[PDB]
């Protein structure tokens, strides 16, 4: 047998249709992920990834961070992760300006319209998903 | 503005025309329905309706939310902003841009009942119902 | 602003979009003054000038250093920093159909001088606050006491 | 027809004939089904018999007993395997629903160019299901009655 | 006064030079 | 035909919606008059001392004569906490099967309103109404809403009768109605 062949039947492009690359599973994964599903408006791509990220950037700073052995940690930590999303938003919306200069057809995420929507709602999501873990990690003991 | 439900007009401050109304309708009937259930939950735990257990027996209203706020009210909470979460995917997919739906129309219609001859009466009703339980919770929250 | 181009792209410089926010927050800060000033008067801050420890604030705290980082001092910063992280949040969020604090690239800024009204109590604000911190400044007095 | 799960001691074993006059779909459900039965029983029988000898998490005192530990497991725990398997079930709904669509193969084994040894694979795979199916029942059913784990039954 | 380092060293030394590597890569990748 | 040979509303809940509503609200009548003679015949089995011999679970020492013994709603409370959950995830998966595996579709939406038999041998498992034809299985199934609804007065009743002193007349003195009047899932909660 033979799992390996060339990508799209194009030998002479510099991929292979591995497992890994090219099985139902991975497939089915990586399309349903929020930045490859379809009919997610860039606006929903940036809000579900912003909230992702930001639910769990909160836990290495309320834990590893100086103020773990302090009444105040899990504080430090929500601070903590609000500035690093405000640093990770400003780094979105200077790639979008860099990348996207001369664009005018909006609603696709290589759009400056659509990368704006996109920042706002990861910048959005990111901030609720910190304090949301904050407001879990709060309460942990219900669990 | 007008062409929608209960447009009586009644707008001497300025607030949404050409703009915010998809947000705002959608938000009166939001506020207006968690007012009925708010306004009903309070009238009947003053009544006495209450659940079966030994921390629920003393409780009333009022003095219920410190108590009630850690472990049943957080399970509640979570209930809640799974809702909301939902219907806020499908909120800001729809005001921040231009794509259709319609205010407060979350597609909860199981039942089928809007297909009834009388359907504006519940495009009415709902509306007016939220409005009178909105006044009806802050006089009781402002009685206390 | 010609020679900017850049920032008067977004609204960036002398603009009245700018005018405009500045008013806003020189309005909900006189707020903020009057808010804390009553707030000092009741009991709300911890009081005794207690200085923050390591154990408590870490390195932030300068503990040792000088400069008297008082709990009151760490509570107001913390609403101030939950303030600025909300700002982050409005700004660079969606603009929930109300004010873009960038221009955005569509819009032009409104013509140079309700809306009006907002205009006319934000420069009202901006001078009562410059009126403020240089009263405290020239007297020596605190702005606490300047307002009272 | 058109499966690999014949075998040489039973040959194309179906006393009562649920294949027979039946359709794709229900041929292809009860493949998902099998295949689906035989992995959750691997990772059963493999589990037990690992965790009886050999259980470091959670303090290193849990009891050895399948069916006690599940108890003594946190909700957390239960919560976070139950959301793992549901994540990975509406992949394998997704995968149903796709147009192509072999029962367990979520490899997408039909654009690749597999011979007799891929389908010989395939029965390996089924066998050791069958196998691992039967032995989770009896390993649970041993834990019911005695109280002791597999090897501990053994010894 | 004391007040002085708190305010202006992390404000010189994240903020702004922050905002001039945001500055100095938009501007060499322009056109 | 005791009410009169119309359609019994009075107050107009029937139209509230559409046909999909009055399927549903059927549906709805017919599963519970089904769970009401049910519970009725569980309710005479236990009142009468009639129970399983053994120990529910020989773990834990709760057993059926202790069950028949404390009254009929403490029993459920009674029962240990997975064996609740069980009875109830076994009713969950039920529910569940009968509002998906109808292959006509919902009983709002094609299917029929308490039809159930699409989930192969559930109804009729020795098979009497195999012999029987559709005109008499009409007949029967008016039989089954009115014994049905007649269920639902008599569990509705006797609910009444546990809970709140002597409602209903020939049990407003029964001691054998005792102990709690409604049961709670898993018990306390
Ligand atoms: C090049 C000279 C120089 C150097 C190396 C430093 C160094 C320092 N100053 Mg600064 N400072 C300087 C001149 C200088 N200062 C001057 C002339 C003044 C006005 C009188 C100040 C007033 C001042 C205050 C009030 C404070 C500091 C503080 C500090 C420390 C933190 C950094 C900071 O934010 O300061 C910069 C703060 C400013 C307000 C900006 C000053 C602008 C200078 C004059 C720019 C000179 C540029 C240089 C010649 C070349 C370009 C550099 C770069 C672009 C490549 C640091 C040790 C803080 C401290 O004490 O920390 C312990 C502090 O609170 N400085
Ligand atoms: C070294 C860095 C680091 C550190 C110190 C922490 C620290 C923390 N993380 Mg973790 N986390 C990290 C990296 C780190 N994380 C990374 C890289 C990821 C992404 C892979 C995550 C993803 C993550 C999640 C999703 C969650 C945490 C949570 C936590 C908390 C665990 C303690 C607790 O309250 O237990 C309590 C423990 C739990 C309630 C169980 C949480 C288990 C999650 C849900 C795992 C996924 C389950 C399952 C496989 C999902 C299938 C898919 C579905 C769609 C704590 C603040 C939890 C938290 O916020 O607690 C309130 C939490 O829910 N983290
Ligand atoms: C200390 C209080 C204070 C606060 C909270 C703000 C807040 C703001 N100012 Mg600033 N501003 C201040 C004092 C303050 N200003 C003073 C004293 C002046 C007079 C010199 C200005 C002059 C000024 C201008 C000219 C502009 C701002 C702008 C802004 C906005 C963006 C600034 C930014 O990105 O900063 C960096 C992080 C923001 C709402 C900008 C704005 O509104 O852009 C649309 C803008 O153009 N401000
Ligand atoms: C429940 C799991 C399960 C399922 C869904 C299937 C499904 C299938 N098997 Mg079977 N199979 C199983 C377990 C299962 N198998 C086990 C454990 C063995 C080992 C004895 C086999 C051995 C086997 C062989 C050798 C072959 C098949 C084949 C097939 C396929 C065609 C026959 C058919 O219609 O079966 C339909 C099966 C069902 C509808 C399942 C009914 C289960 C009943 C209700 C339970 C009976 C067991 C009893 C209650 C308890 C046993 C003792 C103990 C555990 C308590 C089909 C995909 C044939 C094939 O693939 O040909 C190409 C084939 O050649 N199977
Ligand atoms: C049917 C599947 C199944 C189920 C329900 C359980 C259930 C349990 N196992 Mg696990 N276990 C499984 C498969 C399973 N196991 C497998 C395949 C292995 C071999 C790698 C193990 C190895 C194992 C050990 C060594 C231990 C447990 C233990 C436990 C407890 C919770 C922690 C855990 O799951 O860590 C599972 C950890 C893994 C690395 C398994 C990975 C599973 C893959 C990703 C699928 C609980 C009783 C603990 C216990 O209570 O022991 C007494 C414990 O110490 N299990
Ligand atoms: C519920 C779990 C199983 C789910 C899996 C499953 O599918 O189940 C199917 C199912 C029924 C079902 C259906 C649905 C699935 C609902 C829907 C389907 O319809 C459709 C799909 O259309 C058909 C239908 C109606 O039939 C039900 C299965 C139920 C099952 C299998 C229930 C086991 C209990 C064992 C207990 C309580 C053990 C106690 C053990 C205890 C308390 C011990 O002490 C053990 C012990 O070691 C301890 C701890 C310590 C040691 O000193 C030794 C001892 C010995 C003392
Ligand atoms: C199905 C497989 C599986 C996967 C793929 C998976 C993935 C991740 C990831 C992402 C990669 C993170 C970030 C994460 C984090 C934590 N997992 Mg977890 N986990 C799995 C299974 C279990 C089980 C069975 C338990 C468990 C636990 C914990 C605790 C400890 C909390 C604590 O200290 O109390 C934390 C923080 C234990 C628990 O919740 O204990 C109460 C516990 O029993 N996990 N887990
Ligand atoms: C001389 C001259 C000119 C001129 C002129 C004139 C008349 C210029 C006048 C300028 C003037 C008068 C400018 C004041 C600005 C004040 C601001 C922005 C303050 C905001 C302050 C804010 C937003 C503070 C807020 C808070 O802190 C508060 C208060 C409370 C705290 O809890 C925290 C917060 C953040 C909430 C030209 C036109 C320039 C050129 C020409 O050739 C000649
Ligand atoms: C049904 C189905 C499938 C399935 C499945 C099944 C059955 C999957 C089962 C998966 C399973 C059973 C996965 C457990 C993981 C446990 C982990 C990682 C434990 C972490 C443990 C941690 C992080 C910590 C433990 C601690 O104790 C430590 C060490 C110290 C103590 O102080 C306390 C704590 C808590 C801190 C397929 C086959 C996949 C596909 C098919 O199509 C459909
Ligand atoms: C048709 C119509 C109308 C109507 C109507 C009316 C009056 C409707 C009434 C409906 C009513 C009254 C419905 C009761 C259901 C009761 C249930 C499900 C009880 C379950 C009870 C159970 C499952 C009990 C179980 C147990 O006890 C058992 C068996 C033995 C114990 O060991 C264990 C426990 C305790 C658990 C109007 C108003 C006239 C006009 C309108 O327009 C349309
Ligand atoms: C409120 C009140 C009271 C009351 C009450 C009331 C009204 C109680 C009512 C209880 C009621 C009405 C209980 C029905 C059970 C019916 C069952 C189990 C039927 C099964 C029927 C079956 C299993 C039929 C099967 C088949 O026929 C099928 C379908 C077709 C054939 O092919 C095959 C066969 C033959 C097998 C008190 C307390 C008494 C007095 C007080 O004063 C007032
Ligand atoms: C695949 C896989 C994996 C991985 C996994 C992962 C990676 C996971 C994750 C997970 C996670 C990571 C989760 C999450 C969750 C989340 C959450 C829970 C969130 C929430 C949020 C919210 C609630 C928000 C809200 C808000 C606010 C607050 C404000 C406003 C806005 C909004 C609305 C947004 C593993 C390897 C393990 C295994 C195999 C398979």
């Amino acid at each position: 047998s033979e799992f390996v062949k060339p990508y799209n039947n194009d030998p002479f492009v510099g991929n292979l249709s591995t497992p890994v690359t090219t099985s139902t599973a991975t497939k089915l994964y990586l399309g349903n992920l929020p930045i490859y599903r379809k009919g997610l408006s860039p606006l929903l791509r940036g809000l579900e990834i912003g909230m992702a990220h930001g639910y769990f950037l909160i836990g290495p700073f309320y834990i590893l961070g100086p103020l773990r052995n302090s009444p105040n940690a899990l504080l430090v930590g929500l601070f903590s992760a609000f500035g690093l999303i405000l640093i990770l938003t400003l780094g979105l919306t200077i790639y979008g300006l860099a990348s996207f200069q001369g664009t005018e057809g909006g609603e696709n995420l290589e759009s400056a319209k659509g990368w704006r929507n996109f920042t706002s709602g990861f910048s959005i999501g990111a901030f609720g998903g910190a304090s949301v873990a904050y407001v879990l990690l709060d309460n942990i003991s219900f669990f | 503005l007008q062409g929608m439900v209960g447009n009586v007009d009644f707008d001497p401050l300025g607030l949404s025309s050409p703009n915010n109304i998809k947000w705002m309708r959608e938000a009166e009937l939001k506020h207006g329905r968690m007012s009925m259930l708010a306004w009903t939950g309070y009238v009947a735990v003053d009544l006495g309706l209450r659940f079966p257990g030994a921390r629920y027996a003393e409780l009333n209203s009022f003095n219920a939310h410190d108590v009630v706020a850690k472990k049943e009210l957080f399970l509640l909470l979570l209930w809640v902003g799974t809702f909301e979460t939902i219907g806020a995917s499908q909120i800001y997919d729809m005001s921040i841009d231009q794509s259709e739906r319609k205010p407060g129309d979350f597609g909860f219609d199981p039942l089928r009942l809007l297909k009834s001859p009388e359907a504006p009466k519940y495009y009415e009703a709902e509306l007016v119902h939220g409005r009178a339980a909105m006044l009806a919770f802050s006089a009781v929250v402002t009685q206390s | 602003a010609a020679d900017y181009p850049w920032l008067a792209k977004y609204g960036f410089g002398p603009t009245v979009k700018a005018e405009r926010w500045n008013g806003r927050h020189a309005m909900f800060g006189w707020l903020a003054i009057l808010g804390t000033g009553v707030a000092k008067s009741h009991g709300w801050l911890p009081s005794g000038d207690v200085a923050l420890t390591y154990n408590e604030w870490g390195g932030l705290a300068q503990q040792g250093f000088n400069t008297y980082i008082t709990n009151e001092r760490a509570i107001i910063m913390i609403a101030h920093v939950h303030a600025l992280a909300v700002s982050a949040a409005a700004a660079f969020g969606p603009q929930v159909l109300g004010d873009s604090l960038t221009l955005l690239d569509g819009e032009k800024d409104e013509d140079p001088y309700t809306p009006a009204a907002e205009m006319a109590n934000g420069r009202m604000a901006m001078m009562g606050i410059i009126a403020v911190v240089l009263t405290s400044a020239i007297s020596g007095k605190d702005i606490l006491e300047v307002v009272d | 027809n058109g499966m690999v799960g014949d075998c040489k001691p039973l040959g194309y074993f179906d006393p009562l004939g649920f294949s027979k006059d039946a359709s794709p779909e229900t041929m292809a459900k009860f493949r998902e089904a099998e295949l689906k039965h035989g992995r959750v029983a691997m990772l059963a029988c493999a589990g037990m018999i690992t965790a009886d000898k050999f259980h470091p998490l959670f303090g290193g005192k849990l009891s050895s007993n399948p069916l006690l530990a599940i108890t003594q497991v946190p909700k957390l725990g239960l919560l976070q395997i139950l959301l793992f398997i549901g994540f990975m079930e509406v992949f394998g709904i997704l995968n149903s629903r796709r147009p192509d669509y072999e029962p367990g193969n979520f490899l997408g084994t039909s654009q690749w160019e597999t011979t007799p040894t891929w389908d010989a694979y395939q029965l390996r795979e089924l066998n050791n299901g069958r196998l691992a199916m039967f032995g989770a029942i009896g390993m649970l059913t041993h834990a019911y009655i005695t109280g002791k784990g597999p090897l501990e039954l053994l010894d | 006064a004391s007040f002085l380092p708190s305010i202006l060293t992390p404000v010189v030394t994240l903020v702004f030079p922050g905002l001039m590597f945001a500055l100095f890569f938009v501007l060499i990748e322009q056109e | 035909p005791e009410t009169g040979n119309k359609v019994f509303d009075p107050v107009g809940f029937a139209t509230l919606g559409g046909d999909e509503t009055l399927a549903f609200f059927r549906h709805a009548e017919i599963k519970h008059g089904r769970v009401a003679m049910a519970a009725m015949v569980g309710f005479l089995f236990h009142i009468n001392h009639i129970h399983f011999p053994g120990y529910l679970s020989p773990t834990a020492g709760v057993t059926f004569e202790q069950l028949s013994a404390v009254g009929p709603f403490e029993a459920w409370n009674m029962i240990p906490l997975l064996g609740q959950l069980q009875i109830l995830w076994t009713i969950a998966g039920l529910e569940h099967a009968s509002e998906c595996l109808d292959p006509a579709g919902h009983y709002t939406k094609g299917g029929t309103p308490g039809n159930l038999k699409f989930l192969k041998n559930f109804w009729d498992t020795p098979g009497f109404t195999k012999k029987l034809t559709e005109a008499q299985k009409a007949e029967k199934l008016v039989s089954e809403l009115k014994n049905g609804r007649l269920a639902m007065i008599g569990i509705a009743s006797v609910c009444a009768a546990t809970a709140v002193p002597g409602s209903v007349p020939l049990l407003a003195n029964a001691p054998a109605l005792t102990g709690p009047g409604f049961a709670l899932p898993f018990g306390t909660f």
